[PDB]
């Protein structure tokens, strides 16, 4: 209801509301890809939490593609389902920490 | 020795042979074909013909020629 | 010394001027420093120069004003001469 | 014997350019004010939630990142067929006895 | 002998005498697009041939900006009144000297034989990837000819900036001219060839650059971080041309000779700054087109202080000489064209503008005016200064009022006319176009034809 | 500057004199051979490119440039979001960069990008205020000009109050015919 | 009274070269290049003797003239080591969070550091003996031992690195840059195989050359490890 | 929006957004700069 | 938790989110061409868009570089791979707008042109409910 709501809560909520719209984080840059990316992690942490058929994380698939286009998504969507997409690796099977 | 004062001394006193003009034309005669041999050569290779007919990737009316 | 004919440098400074070589380098310092400081203070600065009701209106601004004003000419110039698409086919 | 550049110059614009980088960089940081604590750890909530789970016991010790999501990807289901936790735990107790 | 000669003055004469010969291979190829381009339909390229097109554009790009233009006014001119202008017997180093020469003719036969043998497809004479990438062998061996090339141009820089060691006189605007030009080649070669092992690497050893994930902006980054330096060490050259011809033709002193050094120094320092303005269209961050804009605008400032101080070289200037000589006119015409091609660079300066004119003709006739119309003048106007001293004969050059107007006046009809085609508009690096933009292409094919007919008076 | 070698130059103290300058110039010079000579070529070199007015005006346009390029490169560096020197986001996934995203919003307001947009309509005849407002809040609403950029700008009046179609060509009166006949709502 | 320069009239080297470079392109067997190296190995040599025989003229500037050349090379390697930087850096945004190995900080950057500092401090006693007129037969060998410890490692860690070219920019220039130092320090022992001593000592180009390029490497070798390793 | 023949359109044509008309004016605007830094320079080419 | 991943109050209640649409736009050959059709810039299907409205374009490019360029609109934007450019734009007036690549692409670089039509936003949501 406030009119900084949006804003509070998180940075997220600014362009779940006005799907269209820059998001704050990377309004800055014409270039969006990292926006793309920041969005299908996004999907990628909701399934894990809530499972695909919870509306929300439906929404944030809708909200990834208002940003990545599609021959994009359909390669890292094969890639998650197999289980090799990078940004869906369970972080206890991460080896970022690992030798280096 | 005074034949040896200018460097290429039968040419600047115009004595050279002129076989040595006509090689410099057809060196540059040969590099001009570069261009246009292998637009015949890739022409017939892809179409069977040497050179197009202007206008002859479009509709043409009946009685073009 | 910005946009000044050294000419004239040399000439009313004379003293400030005798090392040649030393004013070069002065030259340079200060106008790298202008450079710079134009980036991090008349670019830079963060969440500034968004004050639109403080417009700057000059003297100039008001002589031109004030001679519509006094005449019909502002009002006539604000109004909207036009606020439909279509005219009216009798 | 005659001298060309500073007396010290290597050590005074190695170490100086650091020192103003540095300087600079605390500068910026003020002015944007940027948090300026350092964060080692990922910010997945849900996930920082069940690592405390784990660390109090109500999750069993080595249980899986995949054995606890509500979405597996297909290796993961590989995995799952695979894992017991329960065995595990009993190997490295069994450890602990032989080096004691 | 011929090939094993060492002399300076020789070699000098060597550089362009293959200018010449590799330019009627680039020459050809301008015809060949103007021919096509003269309306809509195919002309003389079938539309299953279209690759042979694009192979066409980018050779004559790289041909005549690697093999022609540079090897003429940076090897030519240079290698021949340069040691002379240092009051030295002789080029410092005169073993490179030789080989660089010969190294330029190997690159042009490897480049031409790559026609004859390789399928003929084209990436334009930037080579952008992933396209050059993902090509037939006839890009590689572009890459080598490029390699080639670069190596016989960074030794010859290091034979003129070995002049200042042993120069016995004045260093004259023209030695300092070659001199910046030769820096500029020292400190943007080396990007290139970095950035050519990549386009190797990607092409030949199963890199991945190029490839998602890596950024192919970061080619153009390092390809235009040489590729406007470039720009400058085609030009300077010509300028240190003009200085001298319009102070010896008019027995006027250079006036600002210090200004027209550091008028030289500073264009070299901007140049080596503002490449960016080349990638305007790729969505760089806004302070970055911001500053690039910013920098390409002040290289105007020395550029244009040296166009002034060539004016006042003319103006009063004795009426009893005859000002007919072709080389006078060549330099006086040199001033009127460089200042059409630098304003129209302005304008495409501004990255707003440059939105609607980037690869348009309008940027097409804006560097023919500076190279095919500026740089080739100046050239012809250095070697015909040059006629005595070097001592050619059998041509109708020297005082021929007829070439120098039909020249041109026909040069005009190329590409002026490409300026207007850039608002209506009609993209580069393409042959076939809507039926509504055939008249301006048309003129300009008239003209094409016509100043090949000219060149032939000469003999 | 003196033509007689009896005569001293003056020079003041520091790293950039007529005596630091003396000492860094014939360190790779053949010619200076002599302390006559060495002078005299010393001299000359002075006069020529020091005592010469034209030259100083290309030291202010070194300076400025080499100015305004070190401190665009310290900006980037310094304040723009999506360039990383330090690790610590980069090995964290997207969402959780916390200290990376602080950077935006500052920097997303340059100063003069307040101070300039509201002049666009110096540049546009028609509706210069379509993008003036908007409901979010990452950047200020706009207000229009009240005057033409200084400069080049003669083919609109000085100030805009002057110009008679001004008001019947903002994005509000447009709003307004449009409106009117249900074409649209912006 | 003689010409300020004895100069050289004609040269066949050049040709030579010229077509050495021309059969790496037209070949059809990667023996026939492994060969062709060697003919341009022994080509070069020429000219190097070509410049050791220029020595009859007494000449003074020639020394100048040779040094500088070499500070322009040294530029020119010094320029190609920064391209390759700046490829690593503009993708500096992808790297740390993808799923493969970076090097440890502790093992090689150690090792190698420690290794490549000897190879200076060998170096420099050769500089200081060269100033001494003196020489010191073991140092060279000592230089022989470093390189074989350097060439046995880099091919360990080339071996039993589990990450390719192909799975990341990171570690295509991770190899890249390594692969483009060994490569100069291999050329160090290309130029350092013949270093003896030579009477007519500091008028010798060969010395200070050495020197340089040495440092140069050393150097290099300071930026990549604080890049990559640390 | 569509080319059509022997048009100059010099600055551009047939804005249909805000940042069309924009570029058009830009052009515009230094257009006639343009003009009299080619008229002054050329007016003093000669002897 | 599921506040983390905000989304509107609507769709929590079943409203049904959106779903997209791809279409191919290619350019129609010479010998499909009809009487009126302008060579070289006509395509078999074109992309429809709302007037007096703002919409985002995002541009990038899957194998090699092209660039979309509408120059009646304003735009040119390299359509680079790894690339998503954000363009804004306002269409003022209906009409097609027509455009060409703009980055050398390959063999075939002349031939993919860029058609958009801009009709009333009554129109264009007709349209996108049929198609
Ligand atoms: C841009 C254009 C327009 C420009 C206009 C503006 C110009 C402004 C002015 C510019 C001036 C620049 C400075 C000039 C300085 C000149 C100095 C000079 O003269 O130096 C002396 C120098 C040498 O004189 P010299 O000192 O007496 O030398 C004595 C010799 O050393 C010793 O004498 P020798 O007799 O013993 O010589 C040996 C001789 C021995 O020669 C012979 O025995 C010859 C026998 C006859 C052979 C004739 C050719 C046969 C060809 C057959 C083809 C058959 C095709 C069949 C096809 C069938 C198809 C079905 O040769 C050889 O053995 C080797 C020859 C190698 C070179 C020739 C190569 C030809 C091309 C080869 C192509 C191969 C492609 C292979 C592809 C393979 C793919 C698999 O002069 C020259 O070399 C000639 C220069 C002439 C021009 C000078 C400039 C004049 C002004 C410009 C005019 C316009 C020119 C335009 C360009 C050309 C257009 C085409
Ligand atoms: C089982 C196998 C096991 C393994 C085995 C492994 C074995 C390893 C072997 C390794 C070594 C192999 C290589 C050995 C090289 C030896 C060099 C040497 O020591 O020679 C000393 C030797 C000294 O000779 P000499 O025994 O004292 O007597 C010579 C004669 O008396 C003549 O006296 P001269 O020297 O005074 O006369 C020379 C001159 C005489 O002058 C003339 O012929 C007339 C004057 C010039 C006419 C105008 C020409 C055009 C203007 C050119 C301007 C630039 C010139 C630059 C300087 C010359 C560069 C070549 O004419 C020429 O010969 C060439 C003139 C220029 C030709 C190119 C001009 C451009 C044409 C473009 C056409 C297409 C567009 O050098 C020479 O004289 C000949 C050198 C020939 C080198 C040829 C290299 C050609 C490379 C071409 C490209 C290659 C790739 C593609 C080829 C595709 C083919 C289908
Ligand atoms: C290039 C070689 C590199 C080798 C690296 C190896 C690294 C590991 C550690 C080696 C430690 C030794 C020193 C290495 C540094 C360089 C030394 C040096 O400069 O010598 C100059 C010295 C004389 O040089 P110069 O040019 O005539 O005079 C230069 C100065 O003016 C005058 O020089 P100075 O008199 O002032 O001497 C400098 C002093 C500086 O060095 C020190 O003081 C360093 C002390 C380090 C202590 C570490 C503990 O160096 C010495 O005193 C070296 C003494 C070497 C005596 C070698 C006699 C022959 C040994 C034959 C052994 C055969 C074994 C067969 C086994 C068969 C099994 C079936 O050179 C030699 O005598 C040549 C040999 C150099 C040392 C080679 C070391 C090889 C070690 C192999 C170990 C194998 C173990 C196998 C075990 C098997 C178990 C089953
Ligand atoms: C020697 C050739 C040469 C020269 C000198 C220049 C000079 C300049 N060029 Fe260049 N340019 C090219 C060759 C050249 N260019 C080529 C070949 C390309 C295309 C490459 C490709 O894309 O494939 C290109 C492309 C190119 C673009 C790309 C446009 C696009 O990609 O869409 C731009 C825009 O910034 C540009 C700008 C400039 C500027 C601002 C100058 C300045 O140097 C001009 C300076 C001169 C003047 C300004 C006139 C003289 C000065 C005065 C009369 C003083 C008074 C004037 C003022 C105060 C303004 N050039
Ligand atoms: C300096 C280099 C140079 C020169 C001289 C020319 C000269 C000419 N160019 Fe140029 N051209 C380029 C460099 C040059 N060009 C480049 C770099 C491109 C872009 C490549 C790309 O798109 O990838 C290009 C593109 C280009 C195109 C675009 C094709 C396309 O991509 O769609 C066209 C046709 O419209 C064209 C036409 C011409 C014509 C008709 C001439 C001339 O024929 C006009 C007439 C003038 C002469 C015939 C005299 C020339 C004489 C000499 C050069 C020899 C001089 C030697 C001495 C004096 C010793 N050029
Ligand atoms: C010799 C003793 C041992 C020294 C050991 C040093 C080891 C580490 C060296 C690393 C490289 C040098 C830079 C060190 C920087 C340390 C501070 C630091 O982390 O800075 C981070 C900061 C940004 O960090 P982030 O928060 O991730 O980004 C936020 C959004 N932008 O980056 C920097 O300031 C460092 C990078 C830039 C260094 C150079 C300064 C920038 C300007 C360069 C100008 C170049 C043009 C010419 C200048 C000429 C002189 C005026
Ligand atoms: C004498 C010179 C000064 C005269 C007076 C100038 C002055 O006061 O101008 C004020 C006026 C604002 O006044 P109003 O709009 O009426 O009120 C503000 C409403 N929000 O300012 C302006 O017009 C803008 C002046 C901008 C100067 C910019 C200087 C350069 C800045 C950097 C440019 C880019 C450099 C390269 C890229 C850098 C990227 C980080
Ligand atoms: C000549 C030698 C000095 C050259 C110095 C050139 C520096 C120019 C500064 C340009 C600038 O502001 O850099 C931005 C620009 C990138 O901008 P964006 O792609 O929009 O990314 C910004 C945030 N993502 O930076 C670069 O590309 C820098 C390239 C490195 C140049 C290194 C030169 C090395 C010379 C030795
Ligand atoms: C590489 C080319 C470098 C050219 C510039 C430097 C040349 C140079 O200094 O070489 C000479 C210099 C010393 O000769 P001096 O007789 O002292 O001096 C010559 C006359 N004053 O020679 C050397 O550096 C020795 C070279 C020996 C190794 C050569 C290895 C060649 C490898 C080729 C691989 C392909
Ligand atoms: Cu696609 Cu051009
Ligand atoms: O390129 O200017
Ligand atoms: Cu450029
Ligand atoms: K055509
Ligand atoms: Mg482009």
């Amino acid at each position: 209801e406030s009119a900084d709501a949006l804003f509070v809560g998180t940075l997220d909520r600014l362009t779940a509301e006005h799907p269209h719209t820059d998001d704050p984080r990377f309004a800055f840059q014409s270039n969006q890809w990292n926006n793309c990316e920041l969005r299908f992690t996004q999907f990628c942490r909701c399934t894990r939490e809530l499972g695909e058929d919870d509306p929300r994380c439906k929404y944030q698939y809708y909200r990834a593609q208002t940003v990545c286009h599609e021959f994009l998504l359909e390669d890292w969507m094969e890639h998650r389902h197999r289980g090799t997409c990078d940004l869906d690796i369970m972080p206890d099977r991460q080896v970022i920490h690992m030798r280096g | 020795n005074l034949e040896d004062h200018f460097d290429l001394a039968e040419y600047m006193m115009k004595m050279h042979n002129p076989m040595s003009e006509y090689l410099y034309w057809i060196a540059g005669f040969v590099s001009g074909l570069h261009g246009i041999l292998p637009l015949l050569h890739s022409n017939y290779y892809f179409s069977g013909m040497f050179l197009p007919r202007d206008n002859d990737n479009t509709q043409l009316c009946d009685d073009s020629w | 010394s910005i946009f000044t004919p050294m000419d004239w440098m040399f000439y009313y400074f004379p003293n400030y001027s005798r090392d040649k070589v030393a004013l070069m380098a002065r030259q340079i310092k200060i106008h790298f420093a202008i450079g710079f400081a134009l980036v991090f203070l008349v670019y830079h600065p963060p969440y500034k120069g968004a004050d639109y009701g403080n417009f700057h209106k000059s003297p100039l601004y008001w002589y031109k004003y004030n001679q519509l004003e006094r005449s019909g000419q502002l009002q006539e110039n604000l109004r909207i001469k036009r606020d439909w698409f279509y005219d009216e086919d009798p | 014997g005659r001298r060309l550049l500073h007396g010290n110059y290597f050590t005074r614009y190695l170490f100086g350019s650091l020192a103003v980088i540095w300087i600079a960089e605390y500068a910026a940081a003020c002015q944007y004010g940027i948090p300026r604590h350092r964060n080692p750890n990922w910010m997945w909530s849900w996930w920082l939630e069940k690592q405390n789970q784990i660390k109090n016991g109500e999750i069993p010790a080595n249980t899986p990142g995949y054995a606890m999501v509500k979405w597996n990807n297909e290796a993961e289901q590989r995995w799952l067929k695979t894992l017991n936790v329960e065995a595990m735990n009993e190997e490295f107790a069994r450890r602990r006895e032989a080096y004691y | 002998f011929y090939i094993l000669v060492n002399n300076n003055k020789r070699i000098g004469i060597y550089y362009i005498k293959l200018s010449i010969i590799i330019g009627i291979l680039g020459i050809v190829l301008s015809y060949i697009i103007r021919v096509e381009l003269y309306n809509s339909g195919n002309r003389i390229i079938k539309y299953d041939n279209v690759n042979y097109y694009n192979m066409v554009i980018t050779l004559h790009g790289l041909l005549m900006i690697f093999y022609i233009i540079m090897p003429g006014l940076y090897g030519g001119i240079p290698l021949y009144i340069l040691p002379i202008l240092s009051v030295i017997t002789d080029i410092v180093l005169p073993r490179i000297n030789n080989i660089s020469i010969i190294i330029v003719l190997i690159s042009y036969i490897v480049v031409i034989n790559s026609i004859v043998i390789e399928y003929n497809i084209g990436t334009g004479w930037t080579l952008y990837p992933p396209l050059s990438i993902i090509g037939t062998v006839i890009v590689n061996m572009i890459l080598y000819g490029l390699i080639i090339i670069g190596i016989s141009s960074i030794i010859s820089a290091i034979n003129f900036m070995n002049i200042l060691i042993v120069i016995d006189g004045i260093i004259y605007v023209y030695i300092w001219s070659i001199i910046i030009t030769s820096v500029l080649l020292i400190i943007s070669l080396p990007i290139l060839n970095g950035i050519l092992l990549m386009i190797l690497s990607d092409i030949y050893f199963n890199s991945i650059y190029f490839i998602l994930n890596g950024d192919v902006v970061l080619y153009q980054h390092l390809f235009w971080y040489f590729g406007h330096p470039e720009v400058y060490i085609l030009i300077l050259p010509a300028f240190g041309i003009i200085s001298i011809i319009l102070s010896v033709l008019n027995n006027k002193i250079i006036f600002g000779m210090k200004s027209m050094i550091l008028a030289i120094i500073m264009i070299s320092i901007l140049g080596s700054i503002v490449w960016a303005h080349h990638i305007y269209t790729v969505g760089l961050e806004l302070d970055t087109k911001i500053y690039f804009n910013n920098l390409t605008l002040i290289i105007s400032i020395p550029t244009g202080n040296k166009i002034y101080n060539w004016i006042i070289l003319y103006i009063g200037s004795y009426n009893i000489l005859y000002n007919g000589y072709q080389s006078l006119i060549f330099s006086i015409m040199f001033i009127i064209i460089f200042i059409i091609g630098g304003i129209t660079g302005i304008i495409i300066s501004i990255d707003i503008i440059d939105i609607g004119l980037h690869d348009t003709y309008y940027i097409v006739s804006h560097f023919h005016y500076i190279l095919s119309i500026g740089a080739v003048i100046s050239l012809l106007a250095g070697i015909l200064l040059l006629k005595d001293i070097i001592g050619y004969y059998n041509v109708i050059i020297k005082i021929n009022k007829y070439f120098g107007l039909l020249l041109f006046i026909n040069i005009n009809i190329i590409f002026t006319p490409q300026f207007i085609i850039g608002f209506n508009v009609m993209p580069r690096r393409i042959l076939e176009y809507s039926d509504n933009i055939i008249v301006w292409n048309l003129i300009s094919s008239i003209g094409s034809i016509s100043t090949i007919l000219i060149l032939l008076s000469i003999f | 500057p003196p033509t007689r070698l009896s005569t001293p130059l003056y020079s003041e103290g520091g790293a950039f004199t007529v005596n630091w300058w003396r000492n860094r110039y014939g360190l790779y010079s053949r010619r200076q051979t002599d302390p006559m000579l060495a002078e005299f070529l010393f001299r000359q070199q002075v006069k020529e490119w020091f005592y010469d007015v034209p030259s100083y005006n290309y030291a202010a346009l070194v300076g400025l440039a080499l100015g305004i390029l070190v401190a665009v490169i310290w900006r980037h560096f310094l304040f723009n979001p999506d360039v990383y020197v330090r690790r610590q986001e980069l090995r964290k996934m997207w969402p959780d960069r916390h200290r990376q995203f602080a950077y935006a919003v500052p920097y997303l307001n340059p100063q003069l990008k307040n101070l300039l947009l509201p002049y666009k309509n110096s540049f546009i005849d028609n509706e210069p205020d379509y993008a003036d407002y908007n409901p979010v809040g990452l950047r200020p609403q706009r207000v229009m000009a009240i005057r033409r950029i200084p400069g080049f700008f003669w083919a609109i009046p000085q100030y805009f109050f002057e110009d008679p179609l001004y008001t019947s060509c903002s994005t509000k009166n447009m709003q307004t015919i449009y409106k009117k006949l249900g074409y649209s709502e912006l | 009274f003689e010409l300020n320069i004895n100069i050289i009239n004609y040269n066949y080297l050049g040709i030579i070269i010229t077509v050495i470079i021309s059969i790496y392109i037209y070949n059809n067997s990667n023996i026939i290049s492994v060969y062709n190296s060697n003919l341009l190995l022994i080509n070069i040599n020429i000219w190097m003797k070509y410049n050791i025989l220029d020595m009859l003229n007494l000449n003074v500037l020639d020394y100048k003239i040779l040094l500088w050349i070499v500070v322009i090379i040294i530029s020119n390697e010094i320029l190609l080591f920064v391209s390759f930087y700046w490829i690593y850096y503009h993708n500096y945004i992808n790297y740390y969070h993808v799923n493969i190995l970076i090097l440890n900080s502790y093992n090689i950057v150690y090792n190698n550091i420690i290794l490549l500092t000897l190879l200076s401090t060998i170096v420099n006693i050769k500089f200081y003996n060269y100033i001494l007129s003196y020489y010191k037969y073991i140092l060279s060998y000592l230089i022989y031992y470093n390189n074989y410890m350097f060439n046995n490692k880099i091919i360990l860690e080339y071996k039993n690195n589990s990450n390719y070219t192909n799975d990341s920019v990171y570690m295509t220039s991770y190899f890249y840059i390594i692969l483009l130092h060994y490569i100069h320090i291999y050329d160090s022992i290309i130029l350092i195989v013949v270093y003896n001593y030579v009477n007519y000592k500091n008028i010798n180009n060969y010395y200070i050359n050495i020197n340089i390029y040495y440092h140069l490497i050393e150097v290099l070798y300071i930026v990549i490890s604080i890049l990559l390793y640390l | 929006d569509i080319p059509w023949p022997a048009r100059t359109d010099w600055g551009g044509h047939d804005p249909a957004t805000p940042f069309a008309e924009l570029m058009i004016n830009t052009h515009s605007m230094f257009w006639p700069v343009a003009i009299f830094i080619y008229v002054s320079a050329i007016y003093m080419v000669k002897k | 938790s599921p506040e983390d991943y905000p989304t509107p109050q609507k769709y929590l209640e079943g409203a049904p989110i959106p779903s997209w649409y791809s279409f191919q736009s290619n350019l129609v050959g010479d010998m499909d061409l009809k009487p009126g059709m302008a060579r070289m810039l006509e395509v078999d299907k074109r992309l429809t868009v709302p007037t007096r409205t703002h919409i985002r374009f995002l541009i990038t490019g899957a194998d090699v570089i092209h660039s979309w360029s509408v120059p009646s609109l304003g735009i040119k934007c390299d359509a680079t791979p790894g690339r998503l450019v954000k363009i804004n734009t306002f269409i003022q007036r209906e009409g097609v707008f027509y455009g060409q690549c703009s980055e050398l692409c390959g063999t075939l670089h002349a031939f993919m042109p860029i058609v958009v039509e801009a009709v009333s936003p009554e129109a264009f949501a007709a349209h996108a409910k049929k198609w």
